[PDB]
């Protein structure tokens, strides 16, 4: 529970 | 059972890549927008960004 908290990257 | 958008290119042990099309085993999806999924096809861990898949 924490490496679930992330920027989402750039979808295609 | 979820699906891939796209293939995600993972940059860390802490999160599995994966292509489009690819099945994955969600496993914690209410922590972070990066849900945690495991690859059956070899069997390794590594989270997920969840706007690259995509519940069916």
């Amino acid at each position: 529970v924490s490496l679930a908290r992330r920027p989402l990257p750039p979808l295609p | 059972t979820f699906v891939a958008l796209y293939d995600y290119e993972s940059r860390t042990e802490t999160d599995l890549s994966f292509k489009k099309g690819e099945r994955l085993q969600i496993v914690n999806n209410t922590e972070g927008d990066w849900w945690l999924a495991h690859s059956l096809t070899t069997g390794q861990t590594g989270y997920i960004p969840s706007n690259y898949v995509a519940p069916s």
